[PDB]
């Protein structure tokens, strides 16, 4: 509500809350059927046609004060099944164990695990692709006094392999 | 996009010395060029190393409250000794910049300062119906710079009505405190023309923005401060006409 | 399968013809609706002639596709499908009419009465369109005083880049019952090529 | 030699409307502008009205505008400053000089004139 | 046209193509019977390429040009001089044209004035313009103009 | 008036004005119809001739606070042409977009683009030759509180291709 | 790459125009007022494309 | 004429050490001889290093409100050990000098000198039907030097009833803050005659002027210095007398 449409809308930040379950993010790899990734300069493009293949990667910049660390797990989990709530569940499909206190960016290259030869752009059904979704490994540990909040950005892209077709659009007035 | 991991900490100490000017630089290394193009000439006056020297802009202080930060190019460098007398004492000027933006804080401040150089960067002004707007000097701030807001740009929306979040899509590095101190950004001339009149027309625009807040350490420097360092690269003009002495 | 490393991606193109610049926007799109007549009466208003200066930003369809970008060069591609009808309601007729369209380059004199000298213009293009037919057919290319039409431009001196402008009027003498007709302009850029690439424009023009 | 005589300066009074008078020997009007500049007292100079009689092209300073008016003569080859309401900042040393031009500025100028002080001043 | 001397001369001619060389003696004096003063003044001459804007108020725009050539001729110093080439439009100068569209070639316009300001003691100057046309190639040769002009 | 026949008479002072198109500084390039380059040393020989070919080059040395920055634009109309007045103007003939920041000494040659095969140094005519002429193309940049208004100087020689004919003089009492 | 063959908005193409150049100049008493033809084609470079129709009753 | 454009700032320090003299140059690259000739030997006694090494003349302060300087050749120089006693021991001299006149300011000063080396120099007495005038110490300041004013040398006519404006035919190099700190200039001995009478005849005149006044950043230093650096170059006299021990 009033984090959309702010400058906010881009810094996730880390609290200062406990070892809950709940993801600290979980975002749908849906294009169309998501309202987060069709603002992706990605997603404009695949709003300009009907179908997508291949493959789509995400970045993490972490921006915490350069001596925190802690341990982070990005997991994906492929199209249909639900998305993962606990840690261990997320932790048993693909998963990245991100270590903070080492590098500073981390890549996970989502596949193109899919049923067809080109899936949709359109919310006919939810047809629940991937889940992009991060969770607390371990937890934040600071030094001294430093803020116990700090802030990280996702960046998503498309790779090499990744096309587009059928040209259709939507302007309007 | 700039998605680089360096060292962390600090290796060399290798120093840029170009003519009078000497910079001494965080390392030298993780350096960006906009699109891949290097400055080159005109495929005139070559004024080379007397005007090919790095001249340092105002040192803006970034404050948990600040919005960002945006110049001009040449506009900045209008005031600055030999750079700036030709800009005036011509007609005609191409010329590329090496902008360079080093920020140095402890290993105690956290935040994330991305440096995004936009290309023709008109500011916001809604009115399609009629761009430029606001007058040359509310356009043109010089070497002090103007700044975004929450002659009024709005931040997420980069000062031109398009989400900061796409902003992405120009040649840009981020300065993630927790990695590099310094950031560099290589711009080639870039116009509609082959060659054009630098005191009308602005080939560039670069712009600071934060992207993470900043958070220093219990108690300390209450505000950090980012410097400009930017240099004309492969200057031509053409042609003088009466040293028009002030 | 299952692979998260951090490689560049995973493989090669797979193909991505359709999606190239130049399948982007070869696709023809309405850029503008201009509206004439026969008056047998003094309409000094719609009188015969329709001048529109031929600019994109009119249409939002073809706008933001250009937006994408900040220079480009293009052939530009124009085609005309006129039709007409009687205005009044009254069994009168007409013979089939000859319309003249005119592309007069960036920089000339723009016609204002349907009379003027500027209608015969020694040396601007027209197409005389009879009526019933395929439509008409002109291609223009790169008129551009630079060397690349600027989408956005930054600094001072909005007259964008002027692509021209189009005049059309009927040819046929005061017909006693007052015919009309919409003159439909359809724009294909073609050969076109691109620049710096900015974000798209997200609200409303 | 070109000669310009700065003639009809004389003291006025706060809202006075005077006029100044400068002849052209040597060369025709059109292919000299012609101007007017005022040495403030312990100031710099400053550019108050200029015109080029060839097609009468108009300028003024910002605080001068509307209430003076430049105009040119090319039978007689003279300008005609018509200083309406003189104000006390307008208690200046007044010149006439031939340009380019086609305005003011310090420098753009060539033949000058002797000098002539318009003082605003309301006196008994 | 306006002199004689040159006419004729050219006239023997119908054809011509020629750079033109100008040369500018300005002299000057004071008009009123009077021991005003003045400084040296500085003449600014203007050549206009044929089918620009002529300047008319001492004033407008048409008097900076960001193209036209211009010189600045200080009084007191040897006479000033400018050559502007064969500026025709057509491959040779039509002394005598026939047919129908006299402006028989225009071969621009020139504009003097004053640059300095209103001096109270009032100076006329005369501009005298020389021509000597150098390069100069003719065609066919038609018999002179016997008459007065 | 005070400024002449006083060490003044050489600083071109760019003050602290507006972006009013009217020139910095124009130079009518008419050597003896104009009472500014007779009193050049190149002026002093063109007063003991007639004649004058070949070109003149100008030069403008900057004398503003090193770290001051700005772009002016020297310009040059040729022979007949009226003196540019506005900045696009002048902008359109030949000019040099002289760089403040990067080079002090900007250099300017103008050429020889004459009607005859020798030019006058009389005022008979204002045979109007060139136009040097200088216009703020941006405008002056100074770091902190530095003097706003600093000074430009001017210099003017004769060229290789320079050279003159019939000698005559005038001396007086 | 294609014009149209559609009256949607009148894109003028060219103008083929005839003028008086000199006069007509005639021997003798020969009629003052003849008359000319025009005649109209497609070059080898000449295409079409897109078949369509107006076929009516 | 001295249209140069070195780097800006500064590079590197090379020191010129000649003999028991050691000044450290600010590079020492932008060197001017004057006409292009180097001093050479007469075509004697000559003293070499012991009477060719630096000496450095009185420093004086430019101001705001300050007209100009100038100096004499070898007259400056005759308080100067040895080469201030070979030039009051014998009845020949002739000697070049290598004047390296250096000014240092901030990047927050601005201004230019020029330095104009006048050979025979006499200064102001419009009096053709008797030059000298002024007397021998009127005449000769000596290592203090004397000034120029708005012995009363008018700085615009450069004290001899000629427009400064033209000064510019003379050797001379202008020191433009902005640009280089140092000045160079190399004058060979010029003299109607072979050898001379370096007590009486005034060989040259090194004449500092302001071309651009001083203009200090907000508040610094209210005047900076100038300092004038002379040397004798290929030194030669005849011949010795009675070692006229004062």
């Amino acid at each position: 509500a009033t984090k959309k449409n702010t400058m906010e809308m881009y810094r996730v930040r880390l609290s200062d809350k406990p070892h809950t379950d709940d993801p600290i993010l979980c975002l749908s790899l849906s294009p169309a059927s998501d309202p987060r990734l069709s603002h992706t300069m990605l997603g404009e493009i695949l709003n300009y046609y009907t179908h997508w293949a291949g493959s789509l990667k995400f970045t993490f910049l972490f921006c915490g004060s350069m001596m925190a660390t802690g341990k982070l797990l990005v997991s994906y989990a492929p199209p249909g099944a639900d998305p993962p709530k606990k840690r261990k569940e997320a932790m048993l499909g693909t998963h990245v164990i991100w270590d903070i206190g080492l590098q500073s960016s981390c890549t996970m290259v989502v596949p193109w695990i899919s049923n067809t030869t080109y899936r949709q752009t359109i919310d006919d059904s939810f047809t629940e692709g991937g889940y992009i979704s991060v969770f607390y490994q371990t937890r934040i540990v600071v030094p001294l006094s430093t803020p116990r909040e700090m802030d990280i950005l996702g960046f998503v892209s498309a790779c090499n392999d990744f096309s587009v077709r059928l040209l259709r659009d939507t302007t309007h007035i | 996009s700039p998605n680089i991991e360096a060292c962390g900490y600090s290796d060399r100490v290798l120093q840029l010395t170009l003519g009078n000017s000497t910079i001494t630089t965080q390392e030298a290394a993780n350096s960006v060029v906009a699109y891949g193009r290097w400055p080159e000439y005109l495929r005139p006056t070559e004024p080379d190393v007397a005007a090919c020297r790095f001249y340092t802009l105002d040192t803006v202080s970034w404050t948990k409250e600040s919005r960002g930060w945006w110049w001009k190019l040449p506009d900045a460098l209008r005031d600055m000794g030999l750079f700036g007398q030709n800009m005036y004492y011509h007609y005609l000027g191409r010329s590329g910049y090496t902008v360079h933006v080093q920020c140095n804080a402890s290993k105690f401040h956290q935040g994330a300062l991305g440096v995004f150089a936009v290309p023709e960067m008109c500011l916001a002004g809604d009115s399609n119906t009629t761009t430029m707007h606001t007058s040359y000097q509310n356009a043109n701030p010089g070497e002090k710079g103007g700044t975004f807001t929450g002659f009024c740009p709005v931040d997420y929306l980069l000062g031109n009505g398009t989400l900061l979040g796409n902003a992405f899509v120009f040649p840009h590095q981020i300065i993630n405190l927790r990695t590099n101190n310094c950031a560099t950004l290589v711009l080639p001339y870039v116009n509609s023309l082959s060659i054009d009149s630098m005191v009308k027309h602005n080939n560039w625009g670069i712009a600071i923005l934060p992207l993470a807040p900043l958070n220093f350490a219990s108690e300390s420097s209450p505000e950090i401060p980012i410097t400009l360092t930017i240099a004309p690269m492969c200057c031509e003009f053409n042609g003088l006409r009466n040293i028009t002495l002030p | 399968p299952s692979d998260t490393v951090q490689t560049r991606h995973v493989v090669q193109h797979r193909s991505r013809s359709e999606s190239s610049i130049e399948s982007f926007f070869a696709r023809g799109a309405c850029v503008t609706i201009m509206t004439v007549d026969n008056p047998a009466s003094t309409t000094n208003k719609d009188k015969l002639f329709a001048v529109w200066k031929i600019t994109y930003k009119d249409t939002v369809q073809l706008r933001r596709k250009l937006e994408f970008f900040t220079y480009s060069r293009f052939d530009m591609e124009l085609t005309f499908v006129v039709t007409a009808n009687f205005t009044e309601t009254n069994n009168g007729h007409a013979l089939n009419q000859v319309y003249q369209i005119m592309y007069v380059p960036p920089g000339a004199p723009v016609p204002e009465k349907w009379d003027d000298y500027t209608w015969q213009t020694s040396s601007n293009p027209s197409i005389f369109y009879t009526y019933g037919t395929a439509p008409a057919r002109i291609s223009v290319p790169y008129v551009g005083i630079s060397n690349a039409y600027s989408h956005f431009y930054d600094g001072f001196s909005a007259s964008l880049n002027d692509f021209g402008i189009l005049a059309v009027r009927v040819v046929n003498d005061h017909n006693p019952t007052k015919v009309t007709s919409k003159i439909r302009v359809y724009l294909k850029p073609k050969h076109i090529r691109v620049w710096c690439p900015r974000p798209p424009r997200a609200v409303a023009y | 030699q070109v000669q310009l005589q700065e003639s009809g300066g004389g003291l006025v009074q706060p809202g006075g409307s005077l006029t100044l008078s400068c002849a052209a020997s040597g060369y025709a009007v059109s292919r000299y502008s012609m101007g007017w500049f005022r040495q403030a007292p312990g100031k710099e100079n400053e550019g108050v009205a200029a015109i080029d009689s060839s097609g009468v092209g108009t300028t003024y300073a910002d605080s001068v505008k509307g209430r003076f008016t430049i105009s040119r003569d090319n039978a007689k080859d003279t300008v005609y400053l018509r200083m309406n309401s003189l104000k006390p900042e307008d208690t200046a040393i007044y010149y006439c000089a031939s340009g380019f031009g086609l305005s003011l500025s310090r420098y753009t100028y060539a033949y000058w004139g002797q000098g002539t002080q318009v003082t605003v001043s309301s006196h008994h």
